């Protein structure tokens, strides 16, 4: 048998988020 | 792509075919960050103005 | 069974590197 990965059981607003904010590119890794 | 904190120094010129610029990283992460003997060596080019010699 | 090679499991930066460095041939067995 298979199970359909059930519940996570807790609750929230979706809010799709209105307010944006700039998104630098964090690919800083040593250099 | 660049971010908000690189201080972008401008210095403008009249008798330029093109436009050069030079890109610098100090460290300034607090850990150890020590610079490696000043590269006097002749195997490697110094990290300051490469000078590429190379095709092979 | 066949396996998949799993885990190293230590990581680092990538850095293919920038600074280059000129590649003399170390040919030079004996003479």
């Amino acid at each position: 048998k298979k199970v359909v990965k059930q519940k996570n059981h807790v609750y929230t607003p979706v809010y799709n988020e209105l307010i944006e904010k700039y998104s630098e590119i964090p690919l800083n890794d040593k250099l | 792509g660049a971010r908000s904190d690189i201080d972008f120094y401008l210095q403008p010129t009249l008798n330029q075919k093109g436009v050069v610029m030079i890109a610098s990283n100090y460290n300034d992460n607090p850990n150890s960050k020590e610079k490696p003997q000043t590269f006097d060596v002749l195997q490697g080019s110094q990290p300051m103005l490469g000078a590429n010699t190379k095709n092979l």
